[PDB]
RNA sequence: GCUGGGGCGGCGCGCCUGCUACACCGGACCGCAGGCGUCCCACGGCGGGCUCAGCGAGGACGGAGACCUCCCGCGGAGCAGAAGGGCACAAGCCCGCCCGACCCGCGCCCCCCGUGCCGGCGCGGGCCGCGAAAGCGGGGCCUACCGAUCCUUCGCCGCCCCGGCCGCGGGCGCGGAGGUGGCAGAAAAGUUACCACAGGGAUAACUGGCUUGUGGCCGCCGAGCGCCCGCAGCGACGCGGCUUUUUGAUCCUUCGAUGUCGGCUCUUCCUACCGUCCGCGCGCACCGGCGCGGAAGCGUCGGAUUGUUCACCCGUUCAAGGGAUCGUGAGCUGGGUUUAGACCGUCGUGAGACAGGUUAGUUUUACCCUACUGGCCCCGGGGCCAGAGCACGGCGGGCCAGUACGA
RNA sequence: AAACACAGCGUCGCGAGGGCCGCACCCGGCGCUGGCGCGACGUGAUUUCUGCCCAGUGCCACGACCGUCACCGUGAAGCGAUCCGCCGAAGCCCUGGUAAACGGCGGGAGUAACUAUGACUCUCUUAAGGUAGCCAAAUGCCUCGUCGGGCAAUUUCCGACGUGCAUGAAUGGACCAACGAGGAUCCCACUGUCCCGAGCCGCGCCUCCGCGAGCCUCCAGCCUCGGGAACGGGCGAGGGCCGG
RNA sequence: GGAGGCCCGCCGCGGUGCUGACGCGCAGAUCGCUCGUCGGAGCCGGGCAUGGGGGCGAAAGACUCAUCGAACCGCCUGGUAGCUGGUUGCCUCCGAAAUGUCUCCCAGGACAGCCGCCGCCCCGCAGUUGCGGCCCGUAGAGCGCUGGCCGGCGGGAGCGGGGCCUCGCCCGCCCCCCAAACUCCGAAGGGCCGCGCCGCCCCGCCGCUGGCCUGGGCGGGGCGGGCGAAUGCGGGCGGCGCGUGGGCCCCUCCUGGUAAGCAGGACGGGCGAGGCGGGACGAUCCGGACGCCGGGCCAGGGUGCGCCGCCGGGGCCCGCGGAACGGCGUCGGCCGGUCCCGACAGCAGCCGAAUCGGCCGGCCCGGAAAAUGGAGCGCGCCGGAGCCCCGGACCCGCGCCCGGCCGCCGCGCGCGGCGGGUAGGAGG
RNA sequence: AGUUCGGCCAUCCUACGGCGGAAACUCCUUAACUCGUUCCGAAUUAAGAAGAGAAGCGCCGUCAGGCCCCGCCAGUACUGCGAUCGGAGACGUCGUGGGAACACGGGGUGCCGAACU
């Protein structure tokens, strides 16, 4: 038919890995989470307490609310011509931090430091912004071809 | 007869349905035996292969499965001999066709099961035959014989294999004048190189 | 005498008429489900800080 | 109420699992395979201990299975009921103690207008259970198992009865229960063939259109039949087409109406050819038959019963099939179908019903435009010709001849 | 008209202080009447008949008061409003009667010296299991039933046959002389109904003098094919056509 | 002698058949023949009685003054209608929806969406690519799991059939073919998030948190540094209100059905509400989206004549919608044999060079049938005026460019950009 | 080298052979006490120190099964966008982007951290 119960159309998505099963391991209890962090929403299959809506499986979000034992996220939805915030209660089974700022952290550091170097020697700054790939350049190549030819059928 | 013409269930326009616990109610195929002939003969007799090819995507019914299996086997038993050839049937019937049987017309017209049919490919081979030399003078026309009960094009081919191996003819003698073949009834296959000795 | 039954054929040029709209700047700061414990501490640390109590005198 | 017209039937009219569904989310059908309106003070909470199904081998009144023992056993068992997920020093089984299947108050998720309802989750306080403790516990591992306003009934603590006080009684603020399954929730049986009203080609019955299952016609192949001999004549098992002269499927046009069956009368057209014409073949001696190709000029009739188309029989110069708004009602007729009277049977309490039978029952208007048939709008006598029309078919007798041919 | 009426037949109620009906009230009709009467119903001359069922529904008991079933009245309690008991008319319930009241009226097996059939036996079962009669009927689906008559030839007609989809006894059965602008089949006579049409008479029509309307009307008024709201006068392409 | 709801028949009283005439009538029911009855339950005149949910009825729902399955007159009453018809000057600026939920709801509404007008404020944006992080189980693939399915060959503890033997069940290997409700694997394709402030030191508050001098959160003060992908371009918010809630077509992807110009869904576009050229002819196809004009260039499609516009070069060559299946029609190929040591066709003799078999391709021929006379648009053409390809031209949609003018919106006030529109809204 | 407590959870698992112990771990001995077994000191609880590498454990081996990496499979299968390209259709082709799987071949077979001996 068509029924929407809860946790209709999730014989796929909601099921464990292949050969990996059973319980989670414990760095999942206690790694320490701050407010205003990236996490992303995965949701664990033997763990029923706490679970996500299968809409919010793959989505990031950010931390607003430390709780004893559940963290808040609050996610972008998108709802017909426009975009709500909802705010939900997730268990830590199903949250993973996310590595979606680690690249822009690196590169601001990467700065600074380039920055105080060439600076202490005097040494001009180089450029410190990123280039989309630019054409290639003049160059010299030796020939020692092989003559390519067509098959048969 | 009692039943609609082929043109009626010609092409792939279904999904396959096969026979299950969702279908039920499914009478019985036409063709019940696929290996005809010979089909105890080593691999060293019947050296020569042929290919009836198929050069259309569509649905073949049983019952002409059925004609053309007694067709070919008949010509080729009666012109030399029901021991010199082993004959294979390389497609099955396992999709279901339904009829909605004409009060209530496009209303609730689901349909019920009528027989099977089997879904081919093009290039795929629908029959095979292995034999000798005495009967590879007849086995093209047994074949041809055979090509005007299915619907399409078809081809008939000569395998470059020996018999129903996987092996090319040079290929299967320079390994078996060096010792390399493990026989079985019908096929052969290289030695093994893997696991424990003894 | 049967109608359409359903259809999303327009819907979502209708949707981008006038672009996706985005939540507002204060939706992202909101008291709304926070934990009590952590509120009340804020509220008390604030009122006893001199240089950001709005207390009178 | 929905509805490939309505009715009969069914209930995607409130909910749940998998598929349809094309790898975020969403996604239709009287789509496919199914389920729910319950069951349990333990089948619930917690702690401890343990490991299941089963293979192999052994024990014997004892066998295909009782019970016992060892071995290996990734779950192949079990966990209330659909289906799909989950689970091994456990979420399964056994034992011990218990009642968190509690009280007060908030927020969020799902469906979604970001309203309600069911269901779930996260919290702040109170009081408790188990455990050495950390911990866990707002029922039965997760996804279904349920209900507004008004009224009634019950429970705690209080307030009002307005000129005062007292006792009964009434009312009010908060929360449960009594129910609306057509489940965002009127209090509700038939019939009309005596009949209406407003509308509808958003929707049936008759022409036309698309389709061709069914009906009809035609090819290819060659297992066999034919004394022997696949093809003189046939041709199974299979496969490929065509037609709209059957019946279905659909609902595009027409409900401010295109007069709805058959017969009678009259014209024209098709060919997929029944006799006659011209050829060829035969399992063609003759007679008579059968097959194939070209060929639509002529012929294809008179009667009994039936409204019949059809069918069936008698007879004869021996008797093909079709189209044209299922050709033809301001051409007729009115036998049938199909208003209002009446009868029988079956059905219904009844009014009434019946693709059951029977009998009686107004058929209106051309003078207009065009088409068609003839006739006119004067011009001498005799002729020729473009264009248009078009008409000789069938059956016998005599001579050939009781001949050719043939026993 | 086969419809209604009808004489005849049958049932039911009532003895006047009654029955049936009218009617807002006061008062009326049958009734200037009295059971050989009045009122209410069904069947429908004559002849011959009119079977079984009272479980259902209906009606009736000068049957019975078992249980239930009002106000009023009365007892207890109460400050009083009130509340709880008792009391218990008709009706229903209970016990009987009634079908010329409404209506109803069965299945499956086995069986006789050829076969066939089944007088006979067993079995389930109802309130009762369709009797006397009649029939492919104005009533039989299958069905244009089977056999006979009549015809050259008959889905019509008549006579038989009968496990009758779904005949049947005053919702009357069967039969019937006389009668019928009733429905149906056949025979004689007669004939333009027909083979197959022809000729004629009067009136209209037609031409003239006099008189003189209605209906209808986007505009217009020759065809074939195409496409198109799927059958065009107009649109695309062709073929024809003085005007009146 | 003269009875009778007896018989034939005139006037009367009726109203059978011709389904006659008439049917813009003599007539809002008549006329002609034919017909039923004619001493009785007969026919006719006048007076009187019965009144509208009432009367009267030998019963047809008949009649009750052309009116009856409930008369006529006036008033309540301009009764109600989610339903059909109509709704009256100009120009300019903007411009839809045929969808979601609820509804005794399905020919109607409410709320949301789409749009107009009126504003207000000053706070960087995006239907795009690149770079970085995470998610999904479809096509394909496969048979390890859940199921299904052809055989071949080996081992035999146990069991069966049959003659210590011989095939079976069982164990092993091999093998043919499969799945919308199978998956160990798994794309293309999609979705979500990020891409400037950073680093160091010190100080303050907390009624939260920790064994502590621990943390977390919120603020203050000093020092150094800096604007760190591309491309384009100003953004955000509020009030009031209308129409719409029957849609259809194309592309690609699907479901039911033998199929359908059938019914039901999905991303993008179109018609609706889009002028103009072409496709002979068409709401939607191919181009191109519109103020009034002059000039130029040219898209799509074409260039015998109708009818604006053409040549050159290479090859083939009997133009209905159309299949299985046939062809010794012609042209072009691929793979194999035999041949001056003499092939093929008419061992040796006669000759004196190609020949034989299989499998294809292009264009053709057969297969190939309907009803008024007719349609590659017509006439026609056919070593083309046909088909495939190569090169250079030509014709014309104000579509594009240049110039003039009109209006609207902007503006360094010098000028610049633009102009379709149903339902609907606003200005002069 | 060993043990206690851990992280990631097979390159660490499974089967079968072999090597080793000073210290450590383990196997071992007893049932008064403590606690214990639907019955059993088997398990478990308490109390010990005569034996031992025979197991467990650490290491080695196997044309080992499994697991992991690289190549080939193969620019193949499939596919996004554009096409009056071919074909009656079923399907295919061209341009411009992305790009597998099985199978097969070669090799490999636990590290990391804190405290004690
Ligand atoms: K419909
Ligand atoms: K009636
Ligand atoms: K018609
Ligand atoms: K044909
Ligand atoms: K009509
Ligand atoms: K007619
Ligand atoms: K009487
Ligand atoms: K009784
Ligand atoms: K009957
Ligand atoms: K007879
Ligand atoms: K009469
Ligand atoms: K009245
Ligand atoms: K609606
Ligand atoms: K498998
Ligand atoms: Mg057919
Ligand atoms: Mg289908
Ligand atoms: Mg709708
Ligand atoms: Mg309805
Ligand atoms: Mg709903
Ligand atoms: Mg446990
Ligand atoms: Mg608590
Ligand atoms: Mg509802
Ligand atoms: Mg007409
Ligand atoms: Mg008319
Ligand atoms: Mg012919
Ligand atoms: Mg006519
Ligand atoms: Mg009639
Ligand atoms: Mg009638
Ligand atoms: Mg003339
Ligand atoms: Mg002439
Ligand atoms: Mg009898
Ligand atoms: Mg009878
Ligand atoms: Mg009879
Ligand atoms: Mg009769
Ligand atoms: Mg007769
Ligand atoms: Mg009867
Ligand atoms: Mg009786
Ligand atoms: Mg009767
Ligand atoms: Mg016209
Ligand atoms: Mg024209
Ligand atoms: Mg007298
Ligand atoms: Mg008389
Ligand atoms: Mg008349
Ligand atoms: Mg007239
Ligand atoms: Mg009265
Ligand atoms: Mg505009
Ligand atoms: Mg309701
Ligand atoms: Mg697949
Ligand atoms: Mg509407
Ligand atoms: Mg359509
Ligand atoms: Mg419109
Ligand atoms: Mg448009
Ligand atoms: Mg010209
Ligand atoms: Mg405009
Ligand atoms: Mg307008
Ligand atoms: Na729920
Ligand atoms: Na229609
Ligand atoms: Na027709
Ligand atoms: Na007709
Ligand atoms: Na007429
Ligand atoms: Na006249
Ligand atoms: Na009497
Ligand atoms: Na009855
Ligand atoms: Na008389
Ligand atoms: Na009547
Ligand atoms: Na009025
Ligand atoms: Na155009």
């Amino acid at each position: 038919t068509h029924s929407q119960g809860y946790r209709c159309k999730t014989r796929y998505c909601f099921a464990r890995k292949f050969r990996r099963h059973g319980m989670a391991n414990l760095t999942t209890y206690n790694r320490v989470y701050k407010l205003g962090q990236y996490v992303n929403i995965k949701v664990n299959g033997a763990y029923h307490k706490g679970m996500p809506h299968r809409y919010y499986n793959g989505r990031t979000g950010t931390i607003f609310n430390i709780g004893p034992r559940a963290l808040g996220v609050q996610i972008q939805k998108r709802v017909r011509g426009r975009i709500m915030l909802k705010r939900i209660n997730v268990r830590l089974e199903h949250v993973h931090p996310s590595d979606c700022r680690k690249n822009h952290l690196e590169r601001v550091a990467a700065n600074d430091a380039a920055r105080r170097l060439a600076k202490e020697t005097g040494q001009p700054v180089p450029c410190l912004k990123r280039q989309n790939a630019l054409p290639r350049a003049a160059h010299v190549v030796s020939i020692a071809s092989a003559i390519d030819i067509t098959p048969l059928k | 007869m009692g039943r609609r013409p082929a043109r009626c269930y010609r092409y792939q326009k279904n999904k396959p349905y096969p026979k299950s616990r969702f279908c039920r109610g499914v009478p019985d195929p036409k063709i019940r035996y696929f290996d005809l002939g010979n089909r105890r003969a080593k691999v060293n007799d019947f050296p020569y292969c042929f290919h009836l090819l198929s050069g259309e995507k569509e649905q073949v019914s049983s019952e002409a499965l059925e004609a053309c299996r007694i067709a070919c086997n008949k010509y080729i038993a009666k012109k030399a001999g029901k021991d010199s050839f082993h004959l294979r049937i390389r497609v099955h019937p396992f999709h279901v066709i339904r009829i909605n049987k004409m009060q209530t017309g496009m209303r609730g017209a689901w349909g019920k099961p009528q027989g099977t049919v089997a879904r081919v490919s093009i290039g795929q081979p629908l029959l095979s035959v292995r034999c000798r030399a005495s009967a590879k003078d007849y086995v093209k026309d047994a074949l041809r014989r055979a090509k005007f009960k299915i619907p399409g094009r078809q081809a008939i081919v000569e395998s470059r294999n020996w018999g129903f191996t996987e092996f090319t003819k040079e290929e299967y003698e320079d390994l078996r004048e060096r010792g390399e073949l493990q026989y079985d009834g019908n096929n052969a296959h290289r030695i093994s190189r893997k696991g424990p000795l003894n | 005498a049967k109608l359409k039954n359903h259809t999303s054929k327009n819907q979502n040029r209708k949707d981008h008429r006038n672009g996706i709209k985005k939540p507002k700047k204060s939706a992202y700061t909101s008291h709304k489900g926070m934990c009590p414990k952590y509120l009340r501490n804020l509220r008390r640390s604030r009122a006893n800080d001199p240089r950001q109590s709005l207390r009178p005198n």
